[PDB]
RNA sequence: AAGCUCGUAUCAGUUUUAUGAGGUAAAGCGAAUGAUUAGAGGUUCCGGGGUCGAAAUGACCUUGACCUAUUCUCAAACUUUAAAUAUGUAAGAAGUCCUUGUUACUUAAUUGAACGUGGACAUUUGAAUGAAGAGCUUUUAGUGGGCCAUUUUUGGUAAGC
RNA sequence: GAGAACAGAAAUCUCCAGUAGAACAAAAGGGUAAAAGCCCCCUUGAUUUUGAUUUUCAGUGUGAAUACAAACCAUGAAAGU
RNA sequence: GGUUGCGGCCAUAUCUACCAGAAAGCACCGUUUCCCGUCCGAUCAACUGUAGUUAAGCUGGUAAGAGCCUGACCGAGUAGUGUAGUGGGUGACCAUACGCGAAACUCAGGUGCUGCAAUCU
């Protein structure tokens, strides 16, 4: 039936792939903590490509995870920017999804020219409760087949709440 | 389609033993535990194992043999009502109580209880059960925490303190007990004594009760129902300790039924296997119906 | 590479590729 | 040029098994070894410490020493025109009782019990074993089993 | 060569019984690695294209790839499996059982360990066959270019290599 | 494999599959999955005293290695190492 | 018989897709003052056992299921091989005598057992 299989948000991950190290990386870092109330983390580049101008381990991007009520309200504050209007092919085949935006100042931080103007990529991890089965240490196990998330489940949920719409396909 | 693993893969798969599949026992731990100095031929190594399940605590004394492991004695949490404890059967003090119980139980059944009395005037101090002069050189046993993660003040080490204060000689340092100062290497005996006697809940009563009555109601509801005051909490633990030191004899339950009755009910209740003749008839019928043009 | 992979608008690539002052 | 290391030409000898890699089941360490036990040697490639040299692969000897985690063994090696006794030190992993004695003692105890119970009536217990005696005379009937006649087979290519 | 200590044995280029170890012969590739011929079915938001098209995450053919099930053939430095022949150990008195002495070792513990005291069990005392005696010590001559035959086998076309 | 702005065959993030098809200084071969792999914390047992044993072997040496003994240590809660 | 803790043997115990599961137990499950760790009480820490649910985990069954295990005069006394001849053949190689003896293949059957301790309509 449907006693407690209710879908819910795990985590909002906030990503910025600023292509270079140094000051503009530092400023990128100084963007998120205001938005997140939370300190960010920096990821290194794991092999040179020499066309994007990157070396091994020269620390390119910044991303954060947020969960719970603060995560859902910030999600809402992003979907307001995107006017509740998302394309089907954005959705993961597992039931995850995500999108991107530009001009982070179009929400929250006014301009603060010392910081600059940056775009982000939000990505949402979605599931049902009872998920710690795959995450605890003792007696680790996988989730049942019927109990996973799906394209259809997540799009239907996204329909019914936020009363939003999905595009062409 | 995608969720399809090849026949070759299935036929070359290795399997973990059984407990690794179940994610239950760390054989790398069991290695360092159960091996005996080969010069000491049959003298078995004894493990005080501790396990924390939801709403219950288990502690046991085990030696190991080829045909299986064998247990000297066991101590569950859920019989502490026999010793005057009715709530919070998973708190760190509950673990201490269980350790004390198992300690005195084993010593009583082994005939060591008169000697190695243990410690009565508990003070949160760190000391080992030293060997009595020219005596029987007290019993020795080592921890077995399983996969449970070690960390400062973890409630398993309450069981360690229970065994130690009971009198078992259990080799251990103290730098993980709650209140082990970190930036400087000392221990706060009185804070430890607080966690022994339920400080973290006795104190926690006050802020919540003077702060948030509905929250103080939903949890600790049983405390209100059975009329326990915060200050009195230390008293019941102290009285328990004497109750254990009085009688650890492990009265077992009476089961109000029979082994056979339980087996019969579950047997008649359970679903059964299907036999080969019926399997053949089943496939034949499936042919004659679905394949047989319905 | 695809046949039409990044093919821009004439009036949108002017603010895309200028690469010098 | 030529080459003779400590572990040369062991590439197959020391491979573990098929489908048996990984840690070792505890029974091996749960064994207990007394001085005077007769023991076989089979190397175990998983534990590089205290291995036996390839020459002592598959051999059999008598234990003579016991230490915290290993065993002293005596082997007789044929070098030149004599035998020399070598003493080995092996971790308990490459070691297992040769149940030859395990069964032999069974025979001995059963033998003594048989001797005693036979002496209880003085009836010449007759201890020694015998090789396979030639089988005895016997009669074969044909009831419902009439002899069946064969014949050699002709030839064809069978393809 | 000189002997020495003893007199049917603590033996044996041997078989049997019991129990180990091995990766060669063989075999396998619709089993890992690697090689290899052929069609068959799908699959391109994705290869190269052409045809219909202004393009389309539009259609048709083509080539290629990729995947699926099949098919033909191989390995000294591949392998699931796995021989015969060769090979380790045991088949008793230096044994087995019973009782209880010693220790600074070890055990929670007279528990264990090791060595003993004392007692019990003989020619069927622990498979086969043989045993021309068995065991032990010195000391010193010659020798340190080899060759051939069956079988296994390496380089080379081969050779009386 | 499936998704996320610039971002594309390749940057960063997330999920699913994953018996090792990777890594382990170097040649190859063994061995390794709550590790022998990757990351983090503490340290110097890469110490002292001389023996015993294995490999090449004359049962010499050298090299390398193994198992104890007697101290002082490091680590871990601990067994251990 | 069910369940839990500790196991032995390490797939007859794994994998793929479905279906059922009383009681208890296990579990998911609620909270962040304190010990404690995190980019984030997700993991780990602590407290309650109170607010709920067997949906999942787990157990069992189901499949002319993959796999896996066992057996067989199924293949085969074949392949291979120890020993012998003044045996055959120019040779490559092959029969013969006394011996040992595979794998693939085919068919049939099977799909965890079990020790210690506690608890369960
Ligand atoms: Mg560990
Ligand atoms: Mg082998
Ligand atoms: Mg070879
Ligand atoms: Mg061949
Ligand atoms: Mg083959
Ligand atoms: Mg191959
Ligand atoms: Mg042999
Ligand atoms: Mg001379
Ligand atoms: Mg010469
Ligand atoms: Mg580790
Ligand atoms: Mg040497
Ligand atoms: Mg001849």
């Amino acid at each position: 039936q449907n006693p407690m299989r209710d879908l819910k948000i795990e985590k909002l991950v906030l990503n910025i792939s600023v292509g270079e190290s140094g000051d503009r990386l530092t400023r990128a870092s100084k963007v998120l903590e205001q938005l997140s109330g939370q300190t960010p983390v920096q990821s290194k580049a794991r092999y040179t490509v020499r066309t994007f101008g990157i070396r091994r381990n020269e620390k390119i991007a910044v991303h954060v995870t947020v969960r719970g009520p603060k995560a859902e309200e910030i999600l809402e504050r992003g979907l307001k920017v995107k006017e509740y209007q998302l394309r089907d092919r954005n959705f993961s085949a597992t039931g995850n999804f995500g999108f991107g935006i530009d001009e982070h100042i179009d929400l929250g931080i006014k301009y603060d020219p010392s910081i600059g103007i940056f775009g982000m990529d939000f990505y949402v991890v979605m599931n049902r409760p009872g998920a710690r089965v795959t995450r605890r240490k003792r007696c680790k196990g996988t989730v049942g087949n019927s109990h996973k998330t799906t394209k259809e489940d997540t799009v239907s949920w996204f329909k019914q709440k936020y009363d939003a719409d999905v595009l062409d396909k | 389609q995608k969720d399809a693993k090849s026949s070759a893969y299935s036929s070359r798969f290795q399997t973990p033993f059984r407990r690794r599949r179940e994610g239950k026992t760390d054989y790398y731990q069991r290695k360092r535990l159960v091996t005996q100095h080969k010069a000491k031929y049959n003298t078995p190594k004894y493990r005080l194992v501790v396990r924390f399940t939801n709403k219950d605590i288990i502690c046991q004394i085990i030696s190991s043999t080829i045909t299986g492991d064998v247990v000297l004695a066991a101590a569950y949490s859920h019989e502490l009502p026999r010793y005057g404890i009715t709530h919070g059967l998973t708190n760190w003090a509950a673990a201490y109580a269980t350790g004390l119980l198992i300690a005195r139980r084993t010593l009583q059944k082994l005939g060591l209880d008169e000697t190695y009395k243990g410690v009565e005037e508990v003070e949160g101090e760190y000391e080992l059960t030293e060997a009595v002069e020219d005596g029987p050189r007290p019993f020795k046993v080592f921890l077995d925490i399983g996969l449970q993660r070690t960390t400062t003040g973890a409630r398993v080490f309450g069981a360690l303190k229970g065994a130690s204060d009971g009198g078992l000689y259990v080799p251990h340092s103290e730098n993980r007990f709650p209140g082990w100062d970190f930036e400087t290497e000392e221990i706060d005996p009185e804070l430890l004594r607080s966690y022994i006697f339920g400080g973290h809940v006795s104190q926690y009563m006050e802020e919540l009760a003077d702060d948030d009555e509905e929250r103080f109601s939903e949890l600790f509801k049983g405390y209100l129902a059975d009329d326990i005051d915060a200050d009195s909490l230390e008293d019941i633990y102290t009285s328990a300790h004497e109750a254990i030191r009085a009688d650890p004899a492990f009265k077992p339950t009476e089961k109000k039924f029979t082994k056979e009755q339980y087996a019969a009910e579950s047997k008649k209740y359970r679903q059964t296997k299907l036999s080969k003749e019926e399997r053949a008839a089943r496939v034949a019928a499936k042919i004659a119906a679905l394949a047989g043009q319905q | 590479a695809r046949k039409n992979r990044p093919r821009p608008s004439g009036n949108e690539g002017a603010i895309r590729d200028k690469t010098a002052g | 040029g030529k080459s003779h290391g400590y572990r040369s030409r062991t590439r197959y000898m020391f491979q573990r098994d098929f489908r048996k890699h990984g840690a070792v089941h505890l029974s091996t360490y749960l064994k207990v070894y007394k001085v005077g036990d007769i023991v076989d040697i089979k190397a175990n490639g998983s534990i590089q410490k205290g291995m036996p040299h390839k020459f002592y692969q598959g051999k059999t000897g008598v234990v003579y020493n016991v230490t915290k985690s290993s065993v002293g063994v005596i082997i007789n090696k044929m070098v030149g025109n004599r035998y020399l006794e070598k003493r080995l030190n092996l971790r308990v992993e490459h070691i297992k009782h040769s149940k030859c004695r395990q069964e032999f003692l069974e025979r001995v105890k059963a033998n003594a019990a048989k001797r005693a119970e036979a002496k209880a009536q003085g009836v010449a217990v007759q201890l020694k074993r015998q090789p396979a005696q030639p089988r005895e005379s016997r009669i074969v009937s044909t009831e419902g089993n009439v002899p069946q006649t064969l014949a050699p087979v002709p030839y064809e290519t069978f393809i």
